[PDB]
């Protein structure tokens, strides 16, 4: 009957804001240094229905920018390997090559001859090759840009990080155990911070993620579009154990006034290729279930899991990081199956030291070695597939765009600005 | 705690929003404040929050509702905005749904509120 | 719209000012964000604007004019400030010209408004 | 001038601090963009604004808005302080009183909030 | 009778603030990315008189700082030409010299011999000169400081720039035709933003400016003082077409890991001096009118237009930029006249590649060449004259201090802070 | 009887905030450009008792951070002496070595032989020593960092510094003479800014400080702990005149494109060691008084003043920077006495040019020479002693942690936030 103004009204709008990181010499501990509340309260909003859309979610963009930002900042004060773009002379080890080069010393009027083992992937043949003989070579991606050494004292091990909303905003979490990305959700709950999200960098297979509560969920922006990436959230993990067996002996040298360069001085014992053992029975079960789900989404079609096409190494292999060692594994032996609706697997892996992260050109990183052999037990929790696009559907491993990885953990969350000012009718005037 | 009783019967929510509003008291790190562009972004977020709070407070003050979480006004309700005589509004309807209902009329209502206070202010200086 | 009816008297303009204070409310209530020194400049400008607005609001509150765009006060006008008995002030003189007229006594009037309102507050606390 | 009549007594300071505040009106280079100092000043400034607004919000919520002195509707409970109108406006000063009733500040704030809630509810219901 | 407090009072004070830029890979588009209002409303303040002063205007200083900072930030990431400060062996071209030098490459232990055409202005000898034979020179400005290559993909072409006031401030614009720059203005308007101002960098002649509404306007801080620069706003433009006819062939090399250096590899055909053709009749009429105006301001004096004195090249020539090509034109043939109160002109022009902008030392810029020939037309709207200071007045072309140029566009505008709080007597009492 | 809310209450709490500097080219004048009030006002609080604690005072931390940051920012745009990390063929000055080296020039394909006199402390041998003959050495700290030259045009002369509180805070000052540093202060006042503090950098002896008003004051966090540093505030100064008698002739060279390196080209006349003359009788009286006060604090003990133990040079000598010269003086001759409760002193001093400030490793500074001899007169207003920790107490000169210097001036001050909102009972309700 009469207008009335209320303040403190529970009304919100979709909005974008800079969420601040908080977690309970790691870069993810220096950043995200804000502590998290013990037992953060989740308030369930009864009868509230909210439209979620995991794609076009600004939280994913913020996480992408924050992740690369920390990596770039963390590499800023480190040693630039500009003195090491010189002629190497490599002659095989009595995959890996025993290169030799004249590196600079702290004194400008001095040089030092250095013998270092470099992976063949990290080198470019400057001169014609020569089998056992020593040929001239150069470090890869030198001409593109200077190579910055990742600091040995700074570790990039992922830790669970929570993205908290600033004051005046809130986060809405969908609590539906089977909910495709873009659509309404009935079971919404308000929160101040996300769950513990580990920013694990990988391709093809999502590692150390969060398992789906219900079945295996297939989320894709446009399934009928063959350009979009399908994200498969698994409801059960699969164990994969990665390992570099080589027993490295790591040396160091001074390439400047306080600039230390760490390289693989030697390998003790036999030289063997790195590999990943994934549990066979669990993998076969997982692929069968994913095939049935894809058949449900793609009726009257045979579901073929094949190897990726012949692109670059960074995009045709399961790439990941284990204690700073950068593995690229050939998962062709895994995606080698077919579902018709009508004892470990060993995966060879190459290892690189000169890395071009985030699909960028002109910013390379040198990942120094680690003495000894290396092992990492990671849980595969999700897959990144791409439909080739016949009466048969071909799904290949995908990835490369790290956005999807962040989205794989941020599909639940939405950011909303609170509009406390509201107007409603009442039964009385001002007077 | 921000959105307690959301989607929850504006009558009940208003029984809570005034109680919670006073209870909530919502609104008003050297690495993250000196290294990189983190600090500038925190400052931008905080300044934007202050600006939005001051915008809401200014709108309350212009309408004569300064310092009040609930304030009746001299603007009578026009049925052209909504034709529901408290049956759904304080009954089956929620604050979010109600906001969706009068999303198109809101600016118009503000003008009337604004206009009303003008008259009162003029009257305030004419009766004295 | 900021300076509408400027230099157009104040007796006639006063209606336009009451209208502007609702239509305009007030002026104060990417590459240019985190690249170079332009972001810090924008932050300084915004913070200074907020500070000036809060200074004006605090002055209004201290005088008992809180939440009022027009407020009569209990301070009688002293002819030592101006000897125009509404003849040219609201008849022929503009707000800018009037500001020039009493630029030297504005602070004194602020003191009188403060003292008067302070006494009022004490009288109210004694009466209750 | 900020802490004028500190120590002394609450009564003298209360009247004076109102006139003192009536006068102080407290609450509201290369360094602008050289080094971290340009950031630091803003953190010194923005934070101050926030603190000021927080106090104002309390005044808003207790109906003390635009009033340096504001009698409320909450009766005083002797459990907070045994003395009353003897030293609290006699020999005691504001610092001692502050650290005396610092134990119950949240309780007082909740009671004032409840009183203003009831006041607003009565205002809308009795109108 | 009783004090009354008003808020929203239309009263303002002269104040300084940081005006934010706006405009409808250009540096002026990246910066000034804020869009402008379609049809920006101009409110005329009736019966308002305001004291404008084009001199001592903080807007001019702010625009000077913004232009300087934008240029520096744009040249910040571009290639530094430190490796190219080496001995050059230059031997004339079968003005321009064919210089040979050993540049660096992406490999620290490699060099590359490079033949590049350099203007003689950009070179200073190291030992002797031998007419026909070659001799050893170096680039100028190396001894003073380093040299940064302007990014070839980043263009500094001016666009209309609007300087918008922030919240709580307004820009008063003086509409009085024939406003002499410092007196009171009896016809003002209020705006949020200025008109489209092109930040054109030039000397002597103002190009692509705003024409005066009335007749030609002579504005100076103190006409009786001979050290101040007279700014002449023309009410009619004069067409000047400036061209570099040399048909260059532009090469490039890598002087580092991703550092590309662009130089003039060759000139195809004949080598000819660059020149500016200015329309003769329009120029003669313009100078006659300017002389008449100066005679009005300087009675009983013969008005002599003579060439500048024998200073440096940057201050004795019409300097300007055309597609990043830096011309310096000998405009003595234009200012070669005399007014007594009682068919194109061709101007030769030199071109430089190593530029010291903003009258600064310690910072130099290398402007890369452009393949092909260059032409451009720039309307002349303003003149920067200096009175020599006899029964005769000698006016020479001036400039060098860039603020005057932007002052020629910002003479109209004045920034004012609004003071909404006011006090007035009323019969009303609080009671 | 009824709750009442007051605003503007004079109540405060201990709080930490960033204090903005103030002072009535010099780095301390460039920074702290905020002017100070004429006749700063001090308001004494009657019957107010406040707990001060000069240790764990955030003002000391802020002054430490600000001094280090200002020193670093002042050295940021200066010349990096990376080209001088080369072999030096040092013979002998006809303590000081006559070192020859091939420095670089503005051209990357040129070198210049340079003869420079370097102190032996600033040099580390590379191969053997030969008495009369020359040997190859290198500059110290060449193999740890790049040495930045302190700019000759930028002076670090201390000036009085006033640290002021932002709005909403105040600085309480304790007026109680003989205040022992941590107890309650029964005579306090409020101020906006502190007294003029000269940020003088020194060890062992505090120079150009503030004299205690009463007697000599001994302040230490825990006197019975032998690890803490005792600060002795003297109530009477002692004159010390430090001088470098060498008559230097200072040359300069270009080590790059606009990089100027200043070094001691020659010494005219005799070479003599620098020295400090401290007034003998005043020093003996001062040490007798300090011994008496320590005996009061340490009853039944003989008070022995002995020289520091055999640590590094920077921590076993009185270190200071008279003019632009960094002197390290062997003050064992001063602390060579014993107090039993039952005519100048000449101190030799070494001088360094390569300086490591605040115990930092990885950042070194080259202090250029000042042509001619150098002399300075400072007043010893304080001592930094350390109890060795028998029936006898051994007190040695201390220092090295520069906070103890700036805690010697900021002991009086305490930052407090004002809490203007308060509550109190009254005799009436709102009604
Ligand atoms: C999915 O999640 C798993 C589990 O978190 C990850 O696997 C872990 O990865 C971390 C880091 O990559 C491993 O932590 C490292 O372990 C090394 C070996 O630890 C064993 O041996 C040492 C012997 O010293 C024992 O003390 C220890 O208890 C273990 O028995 C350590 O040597 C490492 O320390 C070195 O690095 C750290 C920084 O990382 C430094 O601070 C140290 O000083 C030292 O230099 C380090 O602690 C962990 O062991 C792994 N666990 C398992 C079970 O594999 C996966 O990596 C993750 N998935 C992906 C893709 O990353
Ligand atoms: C006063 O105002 C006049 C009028 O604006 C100015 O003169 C004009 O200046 C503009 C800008 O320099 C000229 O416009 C055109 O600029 C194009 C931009 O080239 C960039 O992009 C290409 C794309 O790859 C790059 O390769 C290149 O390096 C640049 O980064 C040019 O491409 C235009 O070239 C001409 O040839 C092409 C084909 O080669 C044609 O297709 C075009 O249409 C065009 O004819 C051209 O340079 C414009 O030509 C100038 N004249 C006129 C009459 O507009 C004055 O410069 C200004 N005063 C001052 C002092 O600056
Ligand atoms: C993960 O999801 C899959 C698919 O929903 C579950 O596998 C099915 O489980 C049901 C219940 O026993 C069986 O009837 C089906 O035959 C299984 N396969 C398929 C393709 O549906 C699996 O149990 C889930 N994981 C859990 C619960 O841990
Ligand atoms: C990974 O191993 C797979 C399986 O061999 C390779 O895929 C094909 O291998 C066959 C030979 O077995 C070749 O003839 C094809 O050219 C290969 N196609 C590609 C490029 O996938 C593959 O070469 C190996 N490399 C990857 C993709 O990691
Ligand atoms: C899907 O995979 C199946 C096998 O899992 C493919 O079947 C093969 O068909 C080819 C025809 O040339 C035969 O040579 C092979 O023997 C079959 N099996 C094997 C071992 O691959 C089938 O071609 C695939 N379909 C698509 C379109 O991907
Ligand atoms: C004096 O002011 C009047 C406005 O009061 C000017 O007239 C119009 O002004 C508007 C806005 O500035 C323009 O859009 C119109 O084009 C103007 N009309 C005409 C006919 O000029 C007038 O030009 C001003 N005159 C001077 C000399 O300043
Ligand atoms: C620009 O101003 C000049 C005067 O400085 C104008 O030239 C005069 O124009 C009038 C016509 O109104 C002629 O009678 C005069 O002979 C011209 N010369 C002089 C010296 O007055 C010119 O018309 C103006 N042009 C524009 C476009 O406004
Ligand atoms: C500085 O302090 C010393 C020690 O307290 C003072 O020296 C004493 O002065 C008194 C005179 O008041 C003499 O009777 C004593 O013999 C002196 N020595 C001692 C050990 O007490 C000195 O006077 C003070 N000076 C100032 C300027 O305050
Ligand atoms: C809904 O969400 C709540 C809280 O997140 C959860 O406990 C429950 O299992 C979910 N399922 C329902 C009831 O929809
Ligand atoms: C997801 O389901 C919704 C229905 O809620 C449907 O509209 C949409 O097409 C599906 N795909 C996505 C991920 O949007
Ligand atoms: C993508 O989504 C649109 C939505 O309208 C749909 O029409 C289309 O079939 C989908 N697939 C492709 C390949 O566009
Ligand atoms: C894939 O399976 C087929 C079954 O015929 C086998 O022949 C082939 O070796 C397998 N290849 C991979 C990549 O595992
Ligand atoms: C030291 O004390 C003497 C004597 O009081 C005084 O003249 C001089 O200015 C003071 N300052 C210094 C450091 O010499």
């Amino acid at each position: 009957l009469w207008v009335t103004v209320y303040y403190g009204v529970p009304v919100w709008k979709d909005a974008e804001t800079t969420l601040f990181c908080a977690s309970d010499r790691n870069v993810w501990a220096t950043h995200c240094c804000v502590p998290t509340d013990p037992n953060p309260q989740e308030m369930v909003l009864e009868n509230v229905t909210e439209n979620f859309n995991m794609w076009k979610n600004d939280m994913v963009e913020q996480m992408h920018e924050d992740v690369i930002s920390l990596w770039d900042q963390s590499l800023k004060p480190c040693v630039k390997l500009t003195p090491l773009c010189v002629t190497l002379e490599c002659r095989q080890v009595n995959e890996i090559k025993n290169c030799s080069f004249n590196a600079t010393t702290e004194l400008r009027d001095k040089k030092q001859k250095v013998y270092a083992l470099f992976y063949r992937l990290d080198i470019v043949p400057l001169e014609e090759e020569r089998k056992g003989n020593s040929s001239k070579y150069r470090l890869i991606n030198c001409n593109t840009s200077a190579i910055t050494q990742a600091c040995p004292k700074v570790t990039f091990d992922p830790i669970p990080i929570h993205y908290c909303a600033p004051a005046g905003y809130a986060i809405l979490k969908c609590n539906n155990k089977t909910f495709n990305g873009t659509g309404p959700c009935n079971n919404v709950s308000t929160v101040q911070c996300t769950h513990g999200i580990k920013p694990v960098v990988s391709t093809q297979l999502l590692l150390n993620g969060s398992l789906a509560e219900g079945e295996i969920i297939i989320r894709s922006e446009n399934l009928t579009n063959n350009v979009k990436t399908i994200i498969v959230h698994l409801n059960e993990s699969v164990e994969i154990v990665c390992t570099r067996p080589n027993n490295n002996t790591v040396k160091s040298i001074r390439i400047g006034p306080g600039q230390w360069f760490y390289y693989t001085g030697d390998i003790i014992g036999n030289i063997r290729q790195a590999y990943c053992n994934i549990k066979k029975d669990d993998w076969i079960r997982t692929l069968q279930r994913v095939g049935k789900k894809l058949a449900e989404h793609f009726p009257r079609r045979i579901i073929n899991f094949t190897q990726p096409a012949g692109g670059d190494l960074e995009i045709t292999t399961h790439s990941f990081n284990c204690r700073g060692e950068f593995f690229y594994c050939n998962t062709s032996s895994l995606f080698n199956s077919t579902y018709n609706p009508n004892l470990d697997i060993t995966i060879p892996c190459r290892i690189k030291q000169i890395i071009n992260m985030w699909q960028r050109v002109g910013q390379a990183m040198y990942a120094p070695p680690i003495e000894g052999n290396i092992t990492c037990k990671s849980n595969i929790t999700g897959l990144l597939l791409v439909r080739d696009g016949n009466e048969t559907e071909i799904f290949r491993p995908g990835g490369g765009d790290m956005r999807n990885n962040w989205r794989s953990e941020l599909y639940k969350y939405k950011v909303v600005e609170i509009k406390p000012l509201g107007i409603a009718p009442t039964r009385c005037k001002r007077r | 705690g921000f959105l307690g009783a959301a989607g929850s019967t504006m009558g009940a929510a208003s029984i809570t929003l005034t109680v919670q509003a006073r209870q909530l008291l919502s609104g008003i790190q050297q690495h993250l404040l000196q290294d990189g562009h983190w600090g500038i972004k925190q400052l931008q977020t905080r300044v934007l929050a202050i600006e939005h709070y001051l915008k809401d407070q200014q709108l309350l003050g212009i309408w004569g509702c300064s310092g009040k979480l609930i304030c009746c006004t001299a603007v009578p309700w026009n049925s052209s905005w909504s034709n529901k005589s408290h049956d759904e509004i304080w009954g089956n309807m929620t604050w979010m749904q109600w906001d969706r209902e009068i999303s198109n009329y809101t600016n118009t209502i503000y003008r009337l509120l604004e206009d009303s206070q003008n008259q009162q202010e003029q009257n305030e200086k004419d009766l004295l």
